[PDB]
Order: structure tokens, then sequence, then C-alpha cells
């Protein structure tokens, strides 16, 4: 039961956030002022993890710094970190051949794909899969699966429709689909392969993906075997059903709890907007994980570190919260958005549902409204955005500016318009 | 005949003199009842979503029905068994659900109406303007009235505003509404839920389908809410003879949080409502119902969870009571908005003797 | 578009009787809108209109009684009451509100309809009809019932007659399944539509023999088209078959 | 024969798409929209042709439309008396009857 160790597959979804990973990498971004590979590690100790595996590629040198940095390079740690460097621009089959060859994989180990920060004990989920193992020889790997908000309309990228058995909590049918976002197919797909043994049929589309898989030592010999597979989820799951090896059982655990994973900026936004919320249950900023951080907690579920200065008359709405080193003025209207930390905020500003990352001078008498501020991107006097306005890296937004609906600004110093340099494009600056 | 005797759980030491039995699945009755008001009953019985105001109406409107499809007899007069049939009807609703007050004004105003008019008329005539005269009727003390409460309360409303709200008073829900859609102010509403019923998810569910800034809270919950927010708005039952709120559950706890803490509480009541009958305690008549409704474990009512509790019949010493209508203290409300614009709560009969 | 006076003259005199359409109530009286003389808004207090509840019978909407008591025949100031009506007069009152109402239903059609002047209408209306008959609605009805009233003065518009006579009442659809299994046909039903039509009759199919019915005022309908089955049935049994009627 | 080529499809359904026809239209030799004057004739379907994909409505599988495909080939490319290769599309009143350009015989174009 004891003496696992832990593999994350980090570097994998660049270019899907559009605007942004080119210069820094992925996970190193935070989440809510900080990091998001902590969270993700601070779950892996919650389950039980022994050695920690990395795979790193691009930008490597700074992650491998930063590992330097961080708490668990330190002996006291019951875990080490050990990156795995590769050749760039790689698949998840690829990289999985190339931890074969290594060869460090013993028993049950965890394979976690992107980043997951969830409440729910992982104890128990262990022991499930233990018992379910020691029930049949030839049982593959596990898949976490969370009940949805009743009916699904904010879900486009994937909403997988999950054919499901009751008795045995097994997976029948995977299949993605543009339904809600583009009327082309509105459509669902069910294979005669496992009708007469099921028999209890029960179809669902209502369920958020998590993408934390707990998986056997077989996995790694499966893929060095089928070198076709390059996916996990789409290609993988479906041949196994398909019967690729003859007699064998996969599981999706059930939870009623929330467990959603990182995928989009939509869903990102809303990630964050849970950790303010009380929807997770032991997962608090207030608590201090990376122990340089000084949160406490204040009434109306506001945030406020140590050194936190904001000026007299200035009404507030529902969820704020406010990083060290804080300067705010007087006159401003802030409701449901995140302030970076030691971000000098000027007077006279409405804020409506917005998202400002670490160190971010606002400009004054400024209207800001659901759009997101990356690190070091400054705004300046009268900038009016819409919703959904992505900003990258250093971007210096001078005076004077209007940007409509959905306007994507680009973070490398290509093809996308605004750039990094001097006033975003209402008259043509840049490279 | 109908059904008599064999009640479930234990009757209890303290507070026995109002029914809490039965008939909930029908078995063997009367072969000659109007089964709208079967149906009225059974509603009533299970019903979460009624609150003192909309109950009447209901009522008003099945008698309305009845009265539509009633034929007089080739034999005897109009009233010769259909006062009969309407004390029947009266003791099936008093088997299901306790008779409100409205419902007693209700039941006074037909027994006036049926006295005004003298068995010597036709069939056709007489009832096609006894159903227009009760609509004119409905439309003047319900409707109006209610309107009036909405306007008055539209003045009464200033700038910047904090609201804490209680019940499935309709009233409450229009205001609110009124207060959401056509005011265009800075209105924000706090709600809180009760056990019994589901009046407070009512509530914000309403909210939501109009598109306001909802906080949801409940009676525990209270200490820490207020730590800005000013006013606190109940909905009430009925106002007695002595001047005290003979209201709903969980009112009077909050008034005397309010009262604490500096800002007062209105109350809205129609010119109706008012009763003869003395009482000054929830011990002298309360609706008390089955200890079914505290047996969901939180969260949604059908779940139905085997955790620790499901016995009551079985247990040795044990009572488990709930009770559903109370009476709030006099001095603590002092807003009360009715019929005659804006008055006292220590009025109390003033429009009882003006009729 | 709802402008200007119902009678000859602008304001009222004294005695004679009006009726006002109330929105708003209880603070002097109602300083409401008329709809027997004029639409500009008049007065009532609230001293002679409780006569034997009172803040819950007129309210909104409701139509309530109205007497002219004091004239201002200079710049506009209109005193009504409602308890010195003359007894049963009230209902008498109210009749004339009612016929003035459907009176300026009437002319409200046909000034959207041809795009000229209501005042204008109601000028070359409001002589041989609220005048010499008493009312103008009953000279209406009466007119609807046998024409005599709007021969006394020429019509500058007919199409707005018509479309007035219409929204006072119309081609009602009858299909006969014709089934014939006569020895001569053709000529049954050539005699048929010569008797029939003296309206629209229109052929799809062979068997199918469909008709419009013209009605004069809806009701009148009813009356052709069962004589028009009748002559059908007529027709065919002489002969040797069967005509089917839905 | 193995003149029948490998239909990829996925059943994904209510409304019956199939992106691969173009390639069963070049294989075989056939004008596309025969097929589809087939399938509508076979099962009461309305849609339009796009360019080398089909928007069809209804949830129809990967198996009865695979035996639907199969019939046409048995049918509709096979003549009886001789095993000619060039056939062409003709509109004879209403029901279809379509031609061979080898010999000149008129076929059953429905069963």
């Amino acid at each position: 039961e004891d003496r696992l160790q832990a593999v994350v597959l980090t570097d994998s979804y660049e270019t899907r956030f559009m605007p942004l990973t080119a210069v820094k990498p992925r996970c190193l971004l935070p989440l809510a002022n900080v990091p998001l590979i902590e969270y993700t590690l601070e779950f892996l100790a919650k389950a039980g993890v022994h050695e920690v595996f990395l795979i790193c590629s691009s930008h490597a040198n700074q992650i491998n710094d930063y590992i330097e940095n961080s708490k668990w390079n330190l002996p006291w740690s019951p875990f080490k970190i050990t990156t795995i460097m590769s050749p760039e621009a790689r698949c998840t089959g690829d990289v999985m051949r190339d931890l074969d060859n290594r060869g460090i994989i013993t028993g049950d180990f965890i394979l976690v794909s992107g980043d997951v920060l969830t409440n729910i004990d992982f104890s128990k989920m262990l022991e499930f899969h233990k018992k379910m193992h020691l029930q049949d020889k030839d049982h593959i790997s596990t898949m976490c699966l969370s009940k949805a908000s009743t009916y699904p309309k904010t879900r486009t990228i994937e909403p997988a429709a999950f054919v499901l058995d009751k008795s045995t909590s097994r997976c029948i049918y995977y299949q993605d689909l543009p339904l809600p976002s583009s009327r082309e197919k509105t459509s669902i797909q069910i294979d005669p392969e496992l009708l007469d043994n099921v028999d209890e049929f029960v179809i669902r589309n209502d369920l958020i993906d998590c993408r934390i898989d707990i998986c056997t030592s077989h996995v790694p010999l499966i893929f060095q075997e089928n070198f076709d597979y390059q996916s996990l989820r789409t290609d993988f799951v479906k041949g196994v059903i398909s019967s690729d090896i003859l007699g064998k059982h996969i599981y999706a655990y059930l939870t009623d709890e929330y467990a959603v994973r990182v995928e989009s900026w939509q869903t990102y936004d809303t990630i964050s907007q849970d950790f303010l919320g009380r929807w997770c249950y032991p997962l608090v900023l207030d608590s201090n994980i990376q122990d340089d951080q000084t949160y406490s907690y204040e009434s109306r579920h506001i945030y406020k570190e140590k050194d936190v200065v904001l000026a007299q008359s200035c009404k507030i709405g529902k969820c704020t919260a406010i990083g060290s080193g804080t300067k705010i003025g007087e006159g401003t209207k802030i409701e449901n958005s995140v302030i970076g930390r030691n971000c000098q905020i000027g007077e006279n500003i409405r804020i409506k549902n917005s998202f400002i990352w670490d160190d971010c001078i606002i400009g004054n008498n400024s209207i800001i409204d659901h759009s997101l501020i990356a690190s070091n991107a400054t705004l300046g006097s009268n900038v009016r955005l819409n919703d959904g306005c992505i900003i990258g890296f250093n971007v210096k937004i001078d005076d004077n500016m209007d940007l409509d609906r959905n306007t994507k600004i680009s973070a490398s110093p290509q093809d996308l318009d605004d750039q990094t340099l001097a006033v975003s494009i209402v008259g043509d600056k840049g490279v | 005949p109908g059904i008599s005797s064999v009640i479930p759980t234990v009757l209890e030491q303290s507070f026995d003199n109002s029914s809490l039995i039965s008939v909930k699945e029908l078995l063997l009755n009367k072969d000659l009842i109007h089964p709208s008001i079967l149906l009225l009953t059974s509603h009533l019985a299970h019903y979460k979503i009624v609150g003192s105001i909309p109950r009447c109406i209901a009522m008003l409107e099945v008698f309305q029905i009845v009265i539509k499809d009633y034929q007089t007899p080739k034999g005897t007069t109009l009233s010769r068994n259909l006062t009969s049939y309407l004390s029947h009807q009266i003791d099936l609703l008093k088997k299901a659900r306790p008779l409100s007050v409205t419902m007693g004004n209700a039941i006074r105003w037909l027994k006036q109406e049926i006295s005004l008019i003298d068995p010597s008329t036709p069939d056709k005539a007489a009832k096609k303007d006894l159903c227009e005269k009760i609509g004119q009727f409905a439309k003047e003390k319900i409707e109006l009235a209610d309107q009036l409460i909405i306007d008055n309360a539209s003045t009464q409303i200033e700038e910047s505003t904090t609201i804490v709200t209680y019940g499935s008073s309709k009233v409450l829900t229009e205001l609110l509404l009124h207060n959401a859609i056509s005011l265009k102010k800075n209105i924000k509403v706090i709600v809180v839920d009760s056990r019994p019923l589901f009046e407070g998810r009512k509530m914000a569910e309403t909210l939501r389908n109009a598109g306001v800034n909802v906080m949801y809270a409940l009676i525990t919950s209270l200490d820490t809410i207020f730590n800005d927010v000013d006013y606190v708005f109940l909905g009430a039952h009925s106002i007695l003879s002595n001047g005290f709120l003979y209201s709903r559950a969980g009112t009077a706890m909050l008034a005397m949080s309010a009262k604490r803490r500096n800002i007062p509480v209105l109350v809205c009541c129609e010119s109706l409502k008012f009763s003869q009958r003395v009482q000054l305690d929830s011990v002298t008549f309360n609706e008390l119902a089955d200890p079914n409704d505290l047996v969901n474990i939180d969260y949604e009512n059908p779940v139905e969870r085997r955790g620790n509790k499901g016995a009551l019949l079985n247990q040795f010493i044990k009572e488990r009571k709930f009770e559903k209508k109370k009476l709030a203290m006099e001095n603590k409300p002092k807003g009360n908005k009715i019929g005659g614009k804006k008055g006292s709560e220590g009025e109390s009969k003033d429009a009882s003797n003006e009729e | 578009t709802s402008h200007c006076r119902f009678y000859e003259n602008k304001y009222p005199e004294i005695d004679d009787i009006v009726m006002v359409n109330v929105q708003q109530i209880a603070e002097m009286g109602a300083y409401v809108k008329l709809l027997e003389y004029d639409n500009i808004e008049g007065m009532i207090l609230l001293s002679e209109l409780s006569r034997r509840s009172i803040q819950k019978l007129i309210r909104v909407g409701k139509n309530d009684v109205a007497v002219v008591l004091r004239v201002d025949k200079e710049k506009g100031y209109i005193d009504l009451s409602k308890r010195r009506v003359s007894s049963e007069d009230i209902i008498k009152c109210e009749e004339k509100y009612q016929k003035s109402k459907t009176v300026h239903s009437i002319l409200r059609y046909c000034a959207e309809k041809f795009q000229i002047p209501l005042e204008e209408l109601y000028k070359t209306i409001a002589w041989p009809l609220s005048r010499k008959f008493g009312h103008a609605y009953e000279a209406f009805k009466l007119s609807i019932i046998d024409e005599t009233v709007w021969e006394g003065i020429e019509p500058p518009s007919k199409d707005v007659l018509d479309e007035l006579k219409n929204y006072i009442s119309v081609k009602i659809r009858a299909d006969v399944e014709v089934s014939c299994f006569s020895y001569e046909g053709i000529d049954a039903i050539k005699d048929a539509l010569k008797s029939a039509e003296d309206v629209k009759v229109k052929l799809v199919a062979a068997p199918l023999y469909v008709l419009t019915t013209q009605a004069l005022d809806k009701q009148k309908g009813i009356e052709q088209l069962e004589s028009a089955i009748e002559k059908i049935t007529e027709v065919i049994t002489k002969y040797g078959g069967v005509c089917n009627i839905t | 024969k193995f003149r029948i080529p490998p239909p990829v499809c996925l059943r994904d359904g209510k409304k019956t798409i199939f992106s691969n026809i173009q390639d069963i239209a070049e294989k075989l030799h056939r004008s596309p929209e025969h097929l589809i004057q087939y399938l509508f004739a076979e099962l009461g379907t309305s849609g339009s042709v796009d360019g080398k994909r089909l928007v069809i409505k209804g949830k129809f599988q990967s198996k009865q439309m695979e035996n639907v495909l199969r019939r046409y080939i048995l049918e509709y490319v096979t003549c009886k008396t001789c095993k000619s290769i060039n056939t062409e599309l003709k509109r004879e009143n209403r029901l279809f009857f379509m031609v061979c350009k080898s010999c000149g015989s008129t076929r059953s174009v429905s069963s």
C-alpha cells in the first residue's frame, strides 16, 4: 500500500494558451499570485508520494532554477525532485517510451496530466483501486470523474459523453463534440461490443475532466507495444474498450464533490473563482503553503495579505483578494477581481469580474471588465476593456486606448494583433 | 364515512392541543364529493411553496369552480344539502391541514352571501351574478390592496440599500422583483432559509430568475453576516386583537437580532387578515405537522440517506417535535404596511370594527 | 392617435352628463380623462362621490359616473360630480359613455387606415347622428341593421366605410366530397353550378368541389351554405348518384 | 467482389454525416448525387449536397447504412446481361431508370 512514485506530465499543453507560453514555462505561471506547480505538489503530498518526477523540455533551465529554489530541494522532504530532460516537441506516447527506456516504474505509479487542484481525499480512492485490482489479474488504470453543474453549457472543448455502468464503474464509450459552439455535429455514438455483457446501460454527458491517473506496471509496457497511441484519452481508452488486449478492466471513479482540471482561459477563471469561494474544503490561501506567504481571512470572502494598503472610501462588492505590498488610491469600485502582489492602483477605477497578475500598474480613470492582465504588463490612463481580453507579458498599454470584445495580445517580443511595445494597435507601432 | 385513528410516532409530553396526525393515501370515502376539493387538500398537505397569501386565493378559485359546476336538484331547493356539503368540505380541510384566519374570513363571507339571496331565484341567473360579484370582491380587497402596498413601499425605500429577507410570502417576492426591475436602485438581497419548508431557497431561485445580487444564509449564521447592512423585512400571516405578530417559523429571532444590532424591522400585512381571537403564546393553537419533514440530512429534499437516524416508534422515550406557526413580540416590529398606507402594530383591531 | 372633442362644442354646459375612465384616485378627488366630452382631463371632488368601502370600487380602469357642475368657459376648468346623478340616471350616463367609447373606436381604425385627421372625421359624422338620432353608436347600429342614417350626408371615403362594416361583422370554407354514381352527371353538375352561385367556386380535384360562402355579417353564411347543400342533394337524387357532405 | 470501399465514418448521429463518400464515388465510378437519391428512396430523409461531405437528417448507424451500401453495390453497379463499367444517370417518368453506355438497356433503378 505504501511507497508510491509520481510522474507529472508538465509542459504539454503549450500554444493552447494562445497569447502566453513562449518565453516562460506553462506551469510556473501563478494561479492566485502563487505558481500552479505548488498546488499540484501539495495535492501529490496529500495523496501519498515518495519520489517526484517532472517532464520538462520547453524552458527547462528556469524550471530547474525554480526546483532549486523550492522547499522540496532541502533534505526534510519525503520526496526528491529529479527532472526528465528530453528533445523538443513530442507526444505522450513518446514521453512514455522515453520513461520506459530509463526504467524507474514500480508497482502502482501515479501519472498526472496537466495541473489539478481538488479537495477530495485520495486514500479511500487508493484503497478502492487496490481492492478492484485484487479482484482480477488484468486490471489497468484509474480515471477520475465528478458530477457537473446539472446542465452542460460552458463546456465546448471537452464535453465527453460517458456511457457508464453502476455495478463495476467502467467506461463503455468516449466521444468529443463541438455541438454547443458550432451546430454541425449534435451527435451520439454507441458501439455494440459490450451490449450483451453489461446490461445496465446509463448514458451520461454531465461529467467534468480531471485527468489524474493511478496506473499499474502494465501501462508503460502497453505503450511500448502499441506505438500508434500518441494520446491517452481519445485513442487509448477506445482501444482498450474495443479489445486490443482481450479480457481487461479500467476504472471510472464517481465523486459528488468538486474536481476540475485546468484547460483553457474561461475555465481557469472559473477555477480561480471557486478557489476564492469556499468550494474546496481545506484549500485556502490563509493557511500559507509557500512559507513566504502571509495571507489572512476577512469577512464577505475577502483575502488580505500582510503589508496591504487600501485608502479610505472605496466601496467593494463580493470576493476580492489582494497581494502583499499593494498601494490603492481613492474612489475605486472593486467587484469579483483579484489584484496581484506589489501592484500600484491609481484613482477612480471601476473593476468588475476581472483578473490582475503580479506587479501591474493600473492607470488613473480606467475601466476593466472580465479581462486578464499578465505579469509586468501595465495599463495607462483611460483604458476601456471588454469581456475576455487576454494581455501578454510586458505589454505597455500607454495613454488613451479602446479595445473591443475578445481581443488577444501577444506575449513574446507574431500572428495575432497588438504587440509588446508602446501602444496597443490603434496606430501602427511595433517590431 | 372517511378514516379515523392510527397516528405515526410518539405523542410527546408537552404541546398537545391541536391536530398533528388522517388521509395521505385515500381508502374508502363518501360517493358524492367533488374531486377538486380532495385534490386541493392533497396539495396543501404536501405543499412547499404556499405561505399565507396565495392559499386563500386558491380556495376562492376552487369555490368559484364549484359554483360554476353546481347544478340545483329538481326536488330540493338551492340551499338544503349545500350547507352540509360545505361542512363536509371544511371537515376534510381540517383533517388535511388546519384552517387559516383568511380561510375563516372567506367562509364567513360565503355564509353572508348565502344569507343575502333567499331560495326563490332561478339557477342560471343567480350564480351568473354571484361569480361576478365574488370576482369583483377578489379584485378589490386582495390584488388592488397588494398593489397599493407595493406602491407605498416604493416611496418608502431610499438610496443605497442592503436587506435581509425571509419567507415564501408572495408580496415580498413581488416587492423585491419590483425593486430589481422597475426602480433600478442599488438593491442587495440576503436570504434566510428554514428547515420545515424550503421557502428561502424558492425566494433565491425567484431572484435568480430575475438577475439580482444574492447572498444566501441560514438561522444559525447571523453573527458574521452583519460585519453596511440596514433594512430587515418579514412576512406576516395574521395580526390578532392583542397586536402581537402571529406568523410563520423563523421570524421572531431575526427580529430580536435586528433590535439588538441597532436597526428596526418592517413587516407587511393585508386589510382582511385581522382576527377577533385572543391569544398571546404559541401553545394556544399551533400548526403542528408529522415529523417526516425533519428526516432528510441537509443538501436537498429528495436524497434519502441511510446515515444515523431513521426511527421514531421503536425508540424508547424520544420526542422529535417541531412548530410551524409562531407568536412574535409586539414592540420589536415598528413598521406595518396595510390598506391604510402606514401605521403602528399597536392599533390591533382598528380595521376589525371598521369591517 | 386620439384627440379633440366628441360633440360640436369644446366645453360642456350645466346639467349635461359625462364620464371618466379613472387612472389614479384619492388626493383631492380625481383629475382624470373624460370620454364623453373631449380627451382633456377634468376634475371630480371627494365630497359628491360617496352616496351610501369607497377606495376599492373605483381605482384604475373601471367606468365611473360624472355630471358637469361648474364650467369655466375661458381657460379650461371643469367640475364633475358622482352623487348628484339623478337616481337611475347613473345607468343612463354609463350607457352614454359606452356609446361614446364605441363611436371613438369606430373613428380610430379609419383614421389609421386612410391616414386622415380624426377631428375632421368626427365633424363629418356628428351632425345627423349625434344631434338628430340621439347618440351616434345607436345610429351606427341602426345603419348596420338597415341603412338609413349614412344616406343623409355624402361620404368622402367608401373603402373606410367598408373596413368599418367588416370590423362590425367574409368567406367561409366549405368542402363537398362529390362521389356521384349517376348516369348523366356533367349536366347535373352544371345545373347545380347555375343555382348555387346566384359564391366563389374553385376546382382542384375531380371528386372535390371547393366553395367559399360570402357572409354579410358572419352569421348569415350558415343559411346560404345549408341551402347550397340542399340544392346539391336535390340535384343528384333524380339521376342516380350521391354527394357526401362533411 | 473487392470493390467495396471501407466506410470511414463515426456513428455519431442525429444527423447522418458521410465524409468518406467522395472516395466511394471515385472508386466505384459514380456521381455522388445518385447515391444520395438512392438513400432517400430507401429511408425518409432530407438534406443537401456539400463539397465531399453530407448533411443528412436522421440517426442512422454504421451497419444498416452499410447494408444499404452493400445492396447499392449489388444491383446498381451490376447489369444482368453483361457486367459493364460505364453506367449513366437518366431521369426516366417519376421513378428512376438508368442507362448503360456500352449497350443501351433500361434497368430498374429502385429494386
